[PDB]
């Protein structure tokens, strides 16, 4: 009766291993996303919640965390093999505490590996807090601050595009030291009415795997 | 007014401090310095069992010491046969983040949960032969770390609202809520006699429960940080805690004090889990460097280390005849030791 | 004013615990190393078993 | 058990100072990385600095840049926080939080409420 | 008996004993089953038994003759020497494929065509290895012979594509590549103001390919029989010193391999 036992264990092995690879093609060939942060904006465009959309016939995966406690420690550990992390930040105090944020997301040990990209939502809020009749109280560096050679000004105030670069570089400074090689950072700037932030994820993603796989081939 | 409740209490703690130094005679060390050392003890992979596509968070064993379970971040479960290294199960889930896993003691259900904060229960023996979700237990309001079968219609789940809870599977209610922690508890044990557990959460302490009557009769405190496992003592009057400070303790129930401490000066990595093993003698830790150590307890010296795995080590099990381990770590991977 | 009600919460809790029979450190230590050696010949892995009793051999 | 008491707390007139002790007991003092947080009337909890666990590393917040100065003896188990040149907007309640995990860069939920490794906090008017 | 089979064996041997450690750990490791990992074991068995058949060209030359023997050990040389050139051409496409369809690769397509290149490429290296043991020997020799066993027509059919027709893809390709790397290197180095690698790594790549191989495919173009012999090994040599320090590059510096 032992050779029978045996026959029908091979069996069922066989066949959950055909259904296995089956579900192996589909898993390998998703891209997931981390979004935590105007948040709600970026997604039109329980304790999870999950969206599925697809740009140029790829599939990508983005999850929101909810009916979660503040103490988020312990359950950060689980985004570790994720491409990529979605910061939102209102960029118009909350911005310190929104920087304290990013140096913790990005010196911890078990997410070395992964990349950040950045939004610094509500721009047009800044352009009237600025030209509205301030930020030398909470940011005494300010005042000896000039606005890049590298800069890229929109048509129509030379005093709502610095402050922009200002926040960006305040991010930026945390990002280019104490980090080695393995991961890098996007920023950008968004507001609620555009409608092209899936062309920037898609372009961030590639531009992620590829720098990954120039750093395989020591290339880079 | 706070003032006076706040002196009353630090009355009352000195109290306890007292009545705890009335009573220690003694340590371990001194009554067991006459003991032969356990010796150097090497065991070497056996089975290395494959097919995972993600991360291993949680496994456990069986009543029959054959059979195991499995639970990865893909989204899948998997039933092994140790034996002959052939699978037996693969049941698909709603949600992909899983922390734990659970195996019943008859061997007719499995348990999983995690960020989706629901306690799924999956029959087996079922009349038609396709596993199926029995029931969702909720309530809860934050993320699943530990569950456990207390018999085949009791469940007790830990949460990271600070609570851990008592559930009726059958109607699908709570019986019983238990609370006094401030932090997230991840680890929880069961008695050999299923009368009581301990619970670690992330608040340097652990606290001894009773089932029946919802009340802590006992907290232990001595370490620095978040605890992450829990284990009891083969005789039901000791338990050994492992925590972020590179630390293992050994506490009683009876003198409700430490007992013992392992630490080494090379160490300085977290301890993810923590086992003994059938008679005693011998408990196995699991580090952050990739490592799994084996001590002495009534000794306090390492006698042996497992090595194997390229990423952190998650689980860790020892069969109820005691002959074999398995530890499951980040690389997609579960070895079987002997 | 919730800072009341956890405070008293505290002091019951801790006028619980205080009133608890205690014993020796040595008692404990004696019984735990009695349960230790009592069963020393049936742990499979601080003394080796044969291989022909090995499942996974 | 872990254990932080802090004092030096009290009334003082606007342009003044104030020395802020912390004491701790129950962990090794120098493998951990220490903090000071506030919290306003009707505000929530806010970081003013920090300390490293040799003194190299320190940072302020940008309100508070050359009044305050931070300071850290192992020897004793101490950390202070010197203040000077007071304005009327630094009346809160003041804490000592430490990092939950040693020899890490990282430093996670600490201007959290209900977090567990944090003193009762002395009040500070002006 | 002169010195040339003697330096040419020790290099043989001094392929064979590396190329077998790095096959050896690529086999029995089962992590290691990705494509890339693939086309390096196709590189490292071809130059094993390139090396082995250099190390034969002299255990069966000089103790024995018997007036034979050496047309299969030319024959197997000859075939070894194509799959190396064709796997290092593999490489640089599946580097090429990687970095420009990043979203569209990863175990979906690369299994199908990973197989197909080496079932190709073995196929291609074992017909003209075995082409010259019948028909086309110079035995019969009316004056054809050129370097000893082959003849005109196989050493220019396999002299304009061994190299030429090879290297002007591998060069093309690696153009593409290098766009790319000077783009990202100039995006990052914008971002730190608030590419010695790279080029470092496309020089010595080309360069030591080139050098190790031009002096064999000008020299063998041209050269007929009437030449003195002495000019052939010492054009040679450096074809074997590129299967010395080829595996290097791809199968130690690597960081996944070189911890196992």
């Amino acid at each position: 009766d032992q050779r029978n036992e045996e026959k029908a264990q091979r069996e069922a092995n066989k066949k959950i291993e055909k259904q296995l690879q089956k579900d192996k093609q589909v898993y390998r060939a998703t891209h997931r996303l981390l979004l935590l942060g105007g948040k709600n904006t970026i997604v039109k465009q329980s304790g999870i919640f999950e969206t599925k959309f697809q740009v140029d016939k790829v599939n990508f995966h983005m999850f929101d965390v909810g009916a979660q406690r503040d103490e988020r420690r312990k359950w950060i550990q689980c985004f570790n093999d994720v491409t990529a992390i979605i910061f939102v930040v209102a960029s118009s105090n909350r911005l310190q505490a929104a920087l304290k944020l990013f140096d913790s997301i990005w010196n911890n040990k078990w997410l070395r590996d992964t990349s950040v990209i950045l939004f610094l939502n509500k721009q047009d809020l800044l352009a009237e807090k600025v030209l509205a009749g301030k930020i030398e109280d909470y940011f005494p560096e300010f005042a000896r601050y000039t606005t890049p050679e590298d800069a890229t000004p929109e048509p129509g105030d030379p005093r709502v595009t610095r402050a922009k670069y200002f926040i960006r570089d305040e991010f930026l400074r945390i990002s280019t030291a104490s980090g080695d090689g393995r991961h890098y950072c996007y920023p950008h700037f968004t507001c609620a009415v555009d409608t092209e932030n899936i062309r920037r994820v898609f372009n961030d993603c590639r531009d992620i795997i590829q720098r990954m796989h120039l750093r395989q081939y020591e290339l880079l | 007014e706070l003032d006076q409740l706040r002196q009353e209490a630090e009355q009352l703690k000195n109290q306890i401090r007292d009545a705890r130094k009335a009573c220690a005679d003694a340590t371990l060390s001194q009554i067991t310095n006459n003991i032969d050392p356990v010796g150097r003890i090497q065991m070497r992979t056996r089975r290395t069992l494959r097919g995972h596509l993600a991360k291993i968070y949680a496994m456990h064993w069986g009543t029959d010491s054959r059979l195991l379970v499995s639970a990865s971040q893909d989204g899948k479960l998997i039933i092994w046969d140790s034996y002959t290294t052939n699978k037996v199960h693969a049941i698909p889930l709603r949600s992909s983040w899983v922390m734990t896993c659970a195996y019943a003691p008859s061997g007719n259900y499995v348990a999983c949960g995690g960020l989706d904060n629901i306690c799924s229960i999956y029959n087996l023996k079922t009349r038609e032969g396709n596993v199926r979700v029995s029931r969702e237990l909720a309530g809860h309001t934050g993320y699943l770390s530990c569950c456990r079968f207390l018999d085949d219609n009791q469940i007790v789940t830990s949460s990271g609202d600070t609570t851990c809870a008592l559930w009726d599977i059958e109607t699908g209610q709570q019986t019983t809520t238990f609370t006094g922690h401030t932090g997230d508890v991840m680890s929880l044990s069961l008695a050999p006699d299923t009368r009581l557990f301990v619970s670690g959460a992330c608040d340097a302490s652990a606290k001894l429960w009773d089932v029946r009557e919802g009340m802590c009769r006992q907290t232990f405190t001595g370490h620095e940080s978040d605890i992450n496992a829990i284990c009891f003592f083969p005789n039901g009057n000791a338990f050994a805690t492992g925590s972020d400070d590179a630390t293992c303790r050994l506490f009683d129930l009876r003198a409700d004090q430490e007992l013992m401490t392992y630490s080494h000066d090379n160490i300085i990595c977290g301890i993810t889990s923590v086992s003994f093993s059938k008679s005693g003698r011998l408990l196995l830790a699991g580090y952050d460097d990739f490592n799994c150590n084996v001590w002495d307890a009534l000794k306090a010296d390492r006698a042996g280390v497992l090595a194997g795995h390229d990423n952190r080590v998650s689980c860790l099990g020892v069969t109820d005849d005691g002959m074999a381990v398995a530890t499951g770590s980040w690389d997609s991977f579960l070895k079987i030791w002997n | 004013t919730a800072s009341i009600a956890q405070a008293r919460k505290l002091v019951e809790q801790l006028k619980m615990e205080a009133n608890i029979d205690r014993i020796k450190v040595s008692k404990a230590a004696a019984d735990l190393m009695a349960y230790c050696e009592a069963h020393a010949k049936e742990d499979p892995l601080l003394t080796p078993v044969p291989a022909s009793e090995n499942p996974f051999r | 058990q872990v254990q932080l008491q802090e004092s030096g707390g009290g009334l003082v007139q606007p342009g003044g100072s104030l020395r802020l002790s912390c004491a701790a007991s129950g962990f090794t003092f120098s493998n951990y990385k220490m903090n000071w947080v506030r919290q306003a009337p009707g505000k929530g909890l806010e970081w003013v600095s920090d300390i490293s666990q040799s003194g190299a590393s320190i940072s302020y917040t940008g309100s508070v840049k050359g009044r305050f100065t931070i300071s850290r003896d192992n020897a004793k188990n101490t950390l202070y926080l010197q203040m000077n040149s007071l304005k009327p907007e630094d009346t809160a309640v003041y804490y000592c939080a430490r990092c939950p995990a040693p020899f890490t860069r990282d430093c996670f939920d600490v201007t959290s409420t209900t977090y567990a490794y944090r003193g009762q906090g002395t009040q500070v008017t002006v | 008996v002169n010195p040339w089979d003697i330096v040419l064996c020790t290099s043989g041997t001094l392929i064979s004993c590396e190329n077998a450690i790095v096959v050896l750990i690529i086999f029995h490791n089962p992590s290691l089953r990705a494509p890339m990992f693939l086309l390096i074991g196709s590189l490292a068995l071809a130059d094993l038994l390139a090396g082995i058949g250099l190390i034969t060209n002299f255990v069966f030359a000089y103790l024995l003759q018997s007036e034979a023997t050496k047309l299969v050990t030319i024959g197997l040389i000859v075939a070894s020497f194509s799959a190396s050139v064709c796997s290092l051409l593999a490489i640089t496409v599946d580097r090429y494929l990687s970095l420009y369809y990043a979203l569209t690769y990863h175990s979906e397509r690369t299994v199908t065509f990973t197989y197909v290149m080496l079932v190709m490429l073995w196929g291609t290296s074992i017909c003209l290895g075995l082409l010259p043991v019948m028909g086309w020997n110079c035995l019969r020799d009316e004056s054809t012979c050129s370097v000893v066993r082959p003849l005109t027509k196989n050493n220019a059919a396999i002299l304009s594509v061994s190299f030429l027709f090879m290297f002007a893809l591998m060069l093309q390709l690696y153009i593409q590549i290098c766009k790319i790397v000077m783009r990202h290197a100039h995006q990052i180095a914008l971002q730190h103001h608030f590419t010695r690698k790279g080029v470092s790594t496309l020089a010595i790549i080309l360069g030591t390919f080139a050098a190790c191989w031009m002096p064999f495919t000008l020299y063998s173009l041209i050269a007929d029989y009437t030449y003195p012999s002495i000019y052939t090994y010492a054009t040679l040599l450096p074809a074997t010193y590129n299967s010395i320090i080829n595996p290097v590059i791809y199968a130690f510096r690597n960081q996944e391999i070189q911890k196992a």
